[PDB]
Formats: C-alpha cells, structure tokens, sequence
C-alpha cells in the first residue's frame, strides 16, 4: 500500500509504515528524506537506501514501533553503532529523555553520593592460627572501592552461619568502607570447610547482585611473613560491571564528536 | 531500611544542543569516613558529666 | 541506485554507499576496490567477491561507517581475524593512531595489541616490622605512569598519610610503591586498592583484561624475600579518547 515504505538498511529489506518513521518528526532523522512526497511519486512504495548495519537498524526501528531501547551488553561493537547512529540523527533524546525533578530529591535517608566502577577485586583472607592444636580463624573480606554495601553483605554472612559454625563464640561486622571482619574461637576441620563456603557464597551473591559479573577469581595459601605456623589462605575475585541497558558514560566515546 | 535505587539520571547536551539523559550505576555510602584525620564537628559524643571523680574544683 | 555497491563475502551480500570504503585513499583496502571504475563497466552496481568471513567483514565495514570499534572478547579466533584483515588491507592505523606525548616533542609510538603486566610483591621482615616492595611493571612503552600514580596517590590520601607508603615512578614502564610499618587489616586495603586502579587505568587507555594468574613463594622456613608475582594479560579492543 501507500502507507507502507520498503526500507533497504545495508543490503536487508524492511517494511514499515509511515506513522513509525514520523513517530518523532522534528528529529533530523525523519526530516532528512521526504517519506510522504516520494509516495506521490512512486505509486506502490517508496525506495531509499541507509549505510547502516542491519542488526544495528533492527534495534533502531524496532525502538519506533515500540518507544523502547534496549543496548546489547554482551556486543559491545553493536551497542557502539546504535549510539553513534541515533547520536547523529538526533533520536537518541527521546529514547532516554531527560527529567530532573527537585521536589522528589530526599537527602536525609541517604549518604553520601559515590560512583561503582566498572572492574572490582575483592579480597577475601582469612589468617589460621593454632590454639591448643586446634584452628582458629580471622577473616577479613577487603573490597577495592567504595560504594559497595558492606552492612548488607554482612547479615547474608550473619545468617548463613548462624546454622552451620559450631563454636563457642564468633562476631561479624564492619570495620570499614571498604572492610569487613570476622573472628571465632577453635574451629575444627570439617566446620571450617562450612565457613569458608558459605562467606564466599554470600560474598558473590552480593556482588551479583549489585549489577557486577564475576570476570575471574584466584585463590591462594601461604604462611605468613613474620610468623611461621600462621597460614593465610586468599581468595582473591575479580567482577566486571555488567552493561545497563539504558546508555553510560562510557558509551561517551561511542556518541561521535 | 531503605534500599538504594542503584541507577541516576544526568543531563548531558551534544554539540548540536540536544540533551539527554546518562544513566550512571551509583551506589550510597555505609560507612562514615572517620580513618580522616582532619575532624569535620558534627559527630554525637558521650555525656561524662554525671560521673564522680576525684576533681576538687567541680561538684559532686 | 548507483551509489550502492554490492559486497559479496563469504556467502553473504553486503551493500553500502561509495564514499564509505573511500573514506581513507591512501589506503590499500580503496585501492583493491575500483568503485569509479567497476560503476562504469556495470551500469547498474559492482559486483565483488571475496573470500573473508561474513561476521570478520561487518566489523570491518561497520568501521567505515561508524568511526568507532569494539573487538570481541568472547572470540579469540574472530578478534585475531579482524586485527588481521585489517592490516593486510591497511585499517589499523587509522584504527589505531600513533600517540603524542610532551616531554622536548618526540610523537611516534605504537601500542601492543597484546600487553603483559607483572607485578611484583616483595614481602620482607626485620626486626619485628614488615614491609612491602611491590613493583608494577608494563609490557612495552606508550603507556601514561604519571597518571596512573596519580590515580594510585588520589585514591591512597584518605586510606592512609604519607608516611606508611611511598609511590613514584622509576623508568617509563616501571613503577615503584613502597609501604613500611602497617597493620594486617589495612595491608590488604592497599593491595586491593593499587591491584583495583591497575586494571581502570589500562581500561582507560583503550584495553580490555584477559586472564590473571598468580604465584605465590609456598616455603613454610623463613625466607628473606617473600614474592608475590601478579601477571596481568590485556588485549586492545578499543581507543579511548580524554574530550
């Protein structure tokens, strides 16, 4: 019909109305090639030609008939030409509008403002003395930047072990921003093995949680530097920040100058 | 508790002059920043007036 | 309609504009594809053939039409193929441009496509203290340390003074951070920091991590020198340019 264009994208053919392309028709992207006079012309449809990838045409006029974006994470090439392309054609602004509202700011339930990174490398030592024979265990879980919610992490800890440590006392709780503690008292072989799985369970449930992506990890164990009998086993992880959906500033590189 | 909403709006504007919205990941703190050395005033202290000691030149 | 050129490439049909493989000129990968001449011989578009993979050719001429490039990770068969196409047909420099750097002018360097960092903990004990000798040093040159200790400095102010620990920069691919008379809890605050803005900092300059393995000294007497060896592997995958 009149209405509806054949739209060829990088050597792939696509059918769309009229309505779709001109959903937004202030934008340079709809202004730039006359959808209405070239169907007074051509009786059955209108013939035009894009120098774009067809994957990356499909998240474009996917986005028109639908007004949601969604930016691929695991094809980080993809999600650079989706940037550039709706960049200079001036669609991007309405995908992700903005809005700035003062009346909804509420300060006195939060902190103070701190950004995650994109890579994070946690620490997870403890230091395994011998009283009397027996094993005791001071762990400390070490994160590398701020922002990370310790206090939280720490009752997914407090939980776990609350069933599984049979001892006659240990405490868990947070020395720093970045730090976390936890000591007991005589821990024996088997009991052990229950708390060095549970924390580094709880530990990379949190982080998942916290929109990471667990990249690598090491463990190690070795005695310590100045003490002999006193081991140190490290369990070392490394998490890579998942893609939002929506843009980042790192995709700042990606918008074309 | 509240939980921390995870994802901020900033504005951003192109060279041409559209502006839109950077969606950042950013979490609140936890911890106060006490390993400064330098002391900001504003922290609660301990009330020690109602204890006895041995000063002469206060009341009991 | 005449501007468009048909690009055949391993079973799959390609088409794009014309000016979009002659962006760059001076370049092999244009003079291999007479566009002004195969449009005068067939009227109606050029027909070409070549014997590339289908899924190597769309990053190479989603490059030509978007000025960005992404090289997959996931994919080492598909990441070598790309790196490779494109300089045998000569893309990578543009791709990849040489750096500029003020110290005295000298602008030429190229930066490694496969860079190995290996940093090196020296544990030492004497007299009832420790210290750490921990030394960071890069594969080949082109690298920023200025900034890089500047990241390590800024990010170390509000852990701990000056005193405990000094950082600063012995050659352009050596780096030097010292740390003397600290606790056992605050130690690892410092190793995860520095371990944190060693990867950031190669993130910034357009790199992306591989794999990480270290080692350990495994000796239960008492040694002088204790190492802890941490061996980065980065591979560039993208360009990260500061406004």
């Amino acid at each position: 019909a009149s209405d509806r264009a054949v739209i060829n994208a990088g050597g792939r053919r696509f059918e769309t109305l009229f309505s779709t392309l001109h959903r937004y028709p202030d934008t340079p992207f709809a202004q730039l090639f006359p959808l209405p006079g070239r169907g007074a012309r051509q009786h059955r449809g209108r013939e035009f030609f894009l120098d774009v990838t067809p994957h990356v045409f499909e998240y474009i006029l996917g986005f028109l008939r639908t007004n949601q974006l969604n930016l691929p994470a695991e094809n980080l090439q993809i999600r650079a030409e989706v940037v550039y392309s709706m960049n200079q054609w001036g669609l991007l602004e309405h995908a992700f509008p903005p809005e700035v509202i003062e009346d909804g700011e509420g300060c006195s339930t939060g902190g103070a403002v701190v950004k995650l990174p994109d890579v994070c490398v946690v620490q997870v030592c403890d230091h395994m003395q011998h009283d009397q024979g027996v094993k005791r265990h001071a762990l400390t879980i070490t994160y590398g930047a701020d922002g990370f919610q310790l206090r939280s992490l720490i009752r997914r800890v407090r939980r776990d072990l609350e069933r599984q440590l049979s001892s006659t006392y240990w405490q868990c709780y947070q020395t720093n921003e970045r730090a976390a503690f936890f000591v007991t008292t005589k821990v024996a072989n088997g009991t052990a093995d229950l708390l060095t799985t549970s924390v580094t369970q709880q530990l990379v449930e949190h982080t998942e949680s916290m929109g990471y992506s667990l990249a690598s990890s090491y463990v190690t164990l070795s005695p310590d530097v100045v003490h002999t009998s006193v081991r140190m086993l490290i369990h070392n992880f490394t998490f890579r920040r998942s893609r939002r959906v929506e843009v980042e500033p790192g995709d700042g590189i990606a918008l074309g100058e | 508790p509240r939980r921390i909403p995870g994802t901020t709006k900033v504005t951003y504007t192109n060279k041409k002059g559209r502006t839109f919205s950077f969606s950042v990941p950013v979490s609140e703190l936890t911890h106060p920043q006490v390993t400064l050395e330098s002391a900001a005033g504003t922290w609660r202290e301990m009330d020690t007036s109602f204890c006895e000691l041995g000063d002469i030149e206060d009341d009991m």
